[PDB]
């Protein structure tokens, strides 16, 4: 029973934790991913002169 | 200094065939064939047979009706000079090898005198054009048939008729296309699980099929509109001879080119299979793969060993056109060079092929006494099937070389006695019912394109399971 | 003896608290952002030195060495640029499972099917490379390795145990256990403060490098998951699974934010790892092409199919110049 | 440990013939390109033979072409030179030195203790300096000058920096112009462009007095610097 | 090129031709991936021949290897793709197993599972049915029908085992790629590595003659 014992404490560990708003997460996320749109040569093909492949 | 005090006679007769002779009296002395007028006129219209040949008879008829009809002022013969001689000696020496030129005709300095009057110059023959049925009006020495010049041998080859021809054809059509079939099915086969069919060996037995589809697909660029009268016929309307030529269009120098590569390759193919065959058989057992580390040196041999050849070929110009294969092949005129260059590597391939593939036998026959375990009865039997498979395969692969050295010796037997009487044929037109000797029977050819397409069939066999 | 229904009360707690919280559903968000068109990318070289399955790639911090650990029982460190080889590392061990560079770009930790992530020395003298330890301690397979620094590796046993290593000494210095089944995968943060650990029994967890409290446990798959992520950003990772469906999961909001999944998919993930940006989300699929999904709206960008077999291995280089994707063909591509 | 000594010195009457041999021990002797350097009594050094990892290359400098022979024994560890018609010009020390050829490798970082052996459009690398004195402490530039554009397309400039110690055998400082050896101390620095270089040592101290030759290894034959005596 | 870059592309091709070299004498060794059900009896035919063990014996002039993987409690279906292009698979069933508590059952799901996964589609399964003297002593005390209640035979040693080497070989749903041999371990004698000779050598051979484009 002592397995289960230390599930429910992490459990109880886990519970209390401070959520934040998907909202706010995902404006966030996009917020990053948009602002260093500039920086990747996947989504910009760079120009075959910097691209060393 | 070319005049003879003769006894002439009044002319009867005052054309020379196609003009009038402007001059009133006669002679027959300088002809030594001819006595009078009536057997002069007899031999000019046996000489008259020269209509054909156009080059010759243009020029010659000036002679013709000045050697036979001069002119006499007050009892003297002009004898003509050495520009009329010398103008159709060489280049019309039809006459030597036909019958020969008599006294009269070998131009002596006594009987034709150096620089003098001739006067023949009054009349001009310039239209004359005449080339009979089995020939056609040509103008380059190098396409005529050498023997008669002026015209040529026509692009239909005159041995045998336009049924023969449309039978030969339905026949190489009907045949390549069920060898084409067969080839596509196999490649289809391979292409169908490729990646898990790579695996090299049965790769080696892709390619002999996919190499014969190229050549049978080769054997068929003829049977569109008309592209047999752009690949064996000339511009002009004779066969084709001496492949690549400064005037002449790269039409069937590629249908040539793609046969005979496809052809060669594919009988080198086969011997690297053969051989591939014995070097794995003598390894069954021991997982040790000898052949998996000189797969590009197969490659590179077999792909470059028919280049050399093929333009080895083209180097030496032999290859030419024929009516009723329809396919510029090398040497129809010349023996030597399609003797040497197509039986020669088929000798080759047959050897190295029959010697590898009975030592290949001999190895997975002696399998059983040389394991040391004992063989599964499941394994026994497809060690057993594999090696019938072999030896019928061995048998039928020596009937297909020696179906064609049959067919060929054939050829090389009477290709003397064949130029001869076609030869004696157009003489004895140009005479004029006579006809050929013996023409090439089409059986001979029939068995020799059944022997290509067989070898093309039977290495698509092996994937009937 | 009944507190089992006191776990489930409070599991029922968690997902009323994570739910109640939820009112974005990314997808909603995402509607503005204009799509990426469409990308295709031209296999640029074709690393060819294997002659059997491959099963791990990690690009070097130098962007340009990639380490490949094939099934051969020889790991071989590439250069991406010149298709050169440099190293030629005869591991004892026949079977690998997984391939490890530390940043420094010093160590290269190998482990395989036999428990022993061993690792090796390249910048050394003498040339030739050693065995500077074999750590053993695990009773399952090592699955990931991973390098914080030249001194610690992090592995994902099959044990149901990620445990923290000091090559120093050669003694796990840490054990997290919290899993039910095995450990398929295992991905560090940007900071190396924090790592996840997905484990087979569809349940990925954010543990802490430092103490070993499971922070977080993620839950949504029905099925094995065998690739994890970070987002570059520390906030977000992927996670592939055997139901096609590469969900990306978020740190602070604790739940799915949304699932990238094609009706026309059966086959499994291998391996998921975001570009530099955090933009687009690749996957390498069992169906002998990796996907491209834009991890912003779900929407398929693109396919890079030039493999024979299936893909399983995927690194994204640390520019984003060029992802790299090792087959089981024996040839890895570096696509562009 | 590592440790390259070679035997067979002595004198030898001009037009004779020596075989010296260079008995690596303590690494993989298999996969070093080893190289021959010699020095004439009170020269600069100069590039003398070559042998690459299992003798699939080898070149030779213009003044010995095709009249010595280079040879290696991997499974003994050690490395042969045939030497034929000596002239009064060979008379030198000849060091048997290691080089490791990949990406990001030190090549010429170690060298042999080197044997005397007295008797009875290539690129030129024009050091102006010669002799500087500078104080234990201060911060000192060497300088050296190129014939040829050094950065090669591939983005990195093939020029290194070799110290010899009075009465020793010279080990590498650093190497592509930039980056340190293995066991340097970070006072040394290099910097600088395309045919124009300096070794910018800083806080110089005692035990780190003697000649730095700057090795352009750009083309072949490798040609050194005349080199600069840092006196005290 | 540069002066660096060739001796850099030099230890390239070295190091290829040395991996391709080493490719190749890997590959002159048959490997067989040895399966067995919890006390199966692999340490009986494991020391009958000579994480994870790879034990080498030679015998004939062919290199063995097995891979007693047996030794490892995680899931399955998670490495044993490690093992697709193996030979053989060596799999070792207690046929003194019939009495205990349900093991022959267990043992056969897991030759179920085993048999008719999507790796080893090609493989050709060994099956040794070992400790027969056990299972030969104590069919007199309790019936074969404990274990198998369908069962409608002789109650005699040599139909009985006939019957379970039967229901074995009757388990694989694919039959034309994968034939199932079989031998009883004759403890007395060195007909197990001669029978593993024999069933590798006929794989082989089918194999190869399969590469030859023949079959
Ligand atoms: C590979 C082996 C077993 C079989 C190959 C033999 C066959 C395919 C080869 C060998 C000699 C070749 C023949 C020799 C020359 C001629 C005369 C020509 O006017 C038609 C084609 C024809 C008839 C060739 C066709 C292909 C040929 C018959």
């Amino acid at each position: 029973i002592a397995q289960a014992r230390k599930l429910v404490e992490q459990l109880k560990m886990e519970a209390n934790i401070d959520r934040i708003k998907v909202s706010k997460a995902a404006a966030d996320l996009m917020a990053y991913c948009e602002a260093h749109a500039k920086e990747d040569p996947l989504l910009t093909p760079v120009p075959a002169s910097e691209n060393p492949f | 200094h070319c005049g003879r005090a003769a006894p002439c006679e009044p002319l009867r007769y005052n054309v020379c065939l196609g003009s009038v002779l402007p001059y009133g009296a006669t002679s027959t002395l300088l002809a030594g064939d001819s006595d009078s007028q009536e057997e002069a006129h007899g031999k000019l219209v046996l000489w008259s047979g020269l209509r054909n040949a156009p080059r010759c008879w243009a020029v010659i008829q000036p002679l013709l009706c000045a050697v036979y009809m001069p002119k006499c002022e007050n009892d003297r013969v002009e004898l003509p000079s050495r520009t009329l001689c010398q103008a159709t000696r060489g280049p019309c020496a039809i006459v030597e090898r036909e019958r020969g030129w008599p006294d009269f005709l070998r131009c002596t300095p006594d009987r034709f005198p150096e620089g003098c009057t001739n006067e023949v110059q009054n009349i001009k023959f310039n239209s004359s054009g005449q080339c009979e049925v089995p020939l056609v009006r040509t103008d380059n020495p190098k396409s005529w048939y050498e023997d008669v010049e002026g015209c040529g041998i026509q692009c239909q080859n005159p041995l045998f008729t336009e049924a023969e021809h449309q039978d030969m054809h339905s026949y190489i059509a009907a045949f390549g296309a069920v060898t084409g079939l067969c080839t596509l099915f196999t490649l289809a086969t391979f292409v169908a699980d490729w990646r898990n069919s790579n695996r090299y060996p049965a790769v080696i037995l892709f390619y002999v099929n996919a190499c014969f589809f190229v050549g049978s697909i080769g054997w068929l660029a003829q049977f569109m509109d008309g592209a047999r009268r752009e690949i064996v016929c000339r511009a002009d309307g004779t066969m084709r001879l001496g492949e690549p030529t400064s005037n002449e269009t790269l039409s069937c120098v590629i249908i040539f080119v793609i046969v005979y590569y496809a052809l060669m390759a594919g009988v080198v193919w086969f011997v690297v299979l053969t051989y591939a065959w014995h070097t794995s058989f003598k390894a069954l057992g021991t997982t040790y793969q000898p052949l998996s580390g000189k797969t590009s040196y197969f490659h590179l041999l077999t792909w470059s060993l028919p280049f050399v050849l093929t333009v080895a070929i083209l180097a030496v110009a032999q290859v030419d056109g024929r009516s009723v294969s329809g396919i510029c092949f090398v040497g129809y005129k010349n023996y030597r060079y399609r003797a040497g260059f197509v039986l020669a590597p088929i000798g080759l391939v047959l050897i190295v092929g029959g010697y590898f593939l009975i030592r290949g036998v001999m190895t997975l026959f002696s399998i059983k006494s040389n394991h040391p375990g004992l063989l599964s009865e499941k394994a026994a039997s497809k060690i057993n099937e594999t090696m019938l498979r072999l030896g019928i395969f061995g048998f039928l692969a020596f009937g297909f070389v020696l179906i064609t050295f049959s067919c060929h010796f054939y050829d090389f037997f009477n290709q003397a006695e064949w130029e001869r009487s076609f030869r004696d044929y157009v003489l004895c037109q140009a005479n004029v019912d006579c006809e050929i000797k013996n023409r090439p029977s089409l059986l001979v050819e029939k068995i020799n394109l059944f022997a290509m397409f067989g070898t093309g069939i039977a290495m698509s066999t092996w994937v009937w399971t | 003896d009944q507190l089992r229904q006191e776990a489930e009360q409070l599991k029922n707690q968690i997902r009323d608290a994570r739910k109640a919280c939820a009112d974005a559903t990314l997808s909603q968000i995402t509607n503005n952002i204009d799509p990426v068109g469409r990308i295709q990318m031209r296999t640029r070289r074709t690393l060819r030195g294997h002659l059997a399955k491959i099963y791990a790639m990690h690009w070097g911090t130098d962007s340009r060495l990639l380490v490949s650990a094939s099934q051969d029982g020889k790991l071989i460190i590439w250069d991406s640029y010149t298709t050169n080889k440099v190293h030629a590392i005869p591991l004892r061990s026949s079977w690998v499972m997984t391939c490890a560079y530390a940043p420094s770009g010093n160590y290269v930790a190998c482990g395989g099917l036999d428990n022993i992530c061993s690792i090796y020395n390249l910048k050394t003298r003498e040339g030739n490379v050693r065995v500077s330890r074999e750590l053993a301690g695990h009773t399952g397979y090592l699955s990931c390795c991973r390098f914080l620094d030249d001194n610690q590796i992090v592995t994902s046993s099959g044990d149901t145990t990620c445990a923290l290593w000091d090559i120093e000494t050669g003694q796990q210095t840490t054990t997290f256990t919290g899993h039910t089944g095995d450990v398929m995968s295992l991905s560090l943060a940007p900071d190396t403060r924090l790592f996840v650990s997905g484990a087979c029994d569809a349940s990925a967890k954010l543990w802490d490098v430092r103490e070993g409290m499971c922070r977080q446990t993620f839950t949504g798959h029905e099925s094995d998951i065998n690739a994890i992520c970070f987002f570059p950003n520390g906030n977000a990772f992927a996670t592939g699974s055997d139901d096609a469906t590469c969900r990306l999961f978020d740190l602070r909001a604790d739940q799915e934010l949304m699932t990238y999944s094609h009706d026309n998919i059966i086959c499994g993930i291998t391996s998921v790892s975001f570009s530099k940006s955090g933009r687009l989300l690749l996957a390498g699929y069992d169906d002998f092409n990796c996907n491209v999904w834009d991890a912003l709206k779900a929407d398929r960008a693109g396919v890079l199919a030039g493999h024979d077999n299936r893909v399983s291995c995927l690194g994204v280089t640390d520019d984003g110049m060029a992802v790299a994707t090792g087959s089981w063909d024996s040839f890895l591509k570096i696509w562009n | 440990d590592v440790q390259l000594v070679e035997s067979g010195g002595g004198l030898v009457q001009p037009g004779g013939s020596r075989k010296l041999s260079c008995s690596a021990s303590g690494f993989a002797f298999s996969s070093f390109g080893m190289h021959w350097v010699r020095q004439a009594p009170e020269k600069g050094l100069e590039w003398v033979a070559y042998i690459s990892s299992g003798s699939g290359t080898i070149y030779y400098a213009d003044t010995v072409k095709g009249r010595f022979t280079i040879s290696r024994d991997d499974p003994k560890n050690t490395l042969f030179l045939q030497m034929t018609s000596l002239r009064s010009e060979d008379t030198a020390m000849y060091y048997c030195v290691r080089s490791i050829y990949y990406y990001g490798s030190s090549p010429f970082d170690f060298w042999g203790q080197g044997t005397t052996l007295t008797v009875s459009s290539d690129i030129v690398m024009t050091q102006a300096t010669s002799s500087v004195p500078v104080t234990p402490g201060e911060s000192v530039s060497i300088s050296c000058r190129s014939s040829k554009s050094l950065l090669h397309s591939n983005g990195n400039t093939y020029l290194y920096w070799f110290l010899q110690r009075p009465g020793q055998s010279p080990q590498l400082l650093i190497y592509r112009m930039s980056n340190l050896a293995s066991g340097v101390p970070d006072r040394f620095s290099g910097s600088g462009s395309g045919t124009a270089f300096t070794l910018t040592i800083s806080r110089l101290e005692a035990e780190d007095v003697g000649v730095y030759y700057c090795m352009q290894h750009l083309e072949y034959p490798l040609t050194f610097g005349a080199g600069t005596k840092l006196e005290l | 090129l540069s002066a660096e870059d060739k001796a850099a592309v030099e230890r390239s091709k070295m190091i290829d031709r040395n991996l391709r070299e080493d490719g190749e004498k890997a590959a002159r060794e048959v490997k067989l991936l040895l399966l067995g059900a919890g006390e199966s009896g692999k340490s009986t035919i494991v020391k009958q021949m000579k994480g994870i063990v790879e034990t080498h014996f030679t015998f004939k002039d062919l290199h063995f290897k097995m891979f007693d993987v047996g030794g490892q409690r995680s899931e399955r279906k998670k490495w044993i793709h490690c093992f697709e292009g193996v030979t053989a698979i060596i799999f070792c069933v207690a046929l003194s197993d019939y009495d205990l508590v349900n093991r022959m059952h267990e043992s056969m799901k897991l030759f179920d599972s085993i048999c008719n996964n999507k790796w080893f589609t090609d493989t050709s399964i060994i099956l040794f049915l070992n400790k027969k003297d056990l299972f030969e002593e104590k069919i007199k005390k309790s019936p074969l029908t404990i274990c198998y209640p369908e069962y409608a035979g002789s109650n005699t040693y040599e139909e009985a085992a006939a019957y379970i080497q039967c229901q074995f070989e009757d388990l694989n749903k694919r039959k034309d790629t994968k034939e199932i041999y079989t031998h009883f371990t004759c403890a007395t004698d060195t007909k197990n590595v001669q029978f593993v000779f024999d069933a590798v050598t006929d794989v082989i051979i089918k194999n190869n003659l399969k590469d030859c484009g023949l079959f």
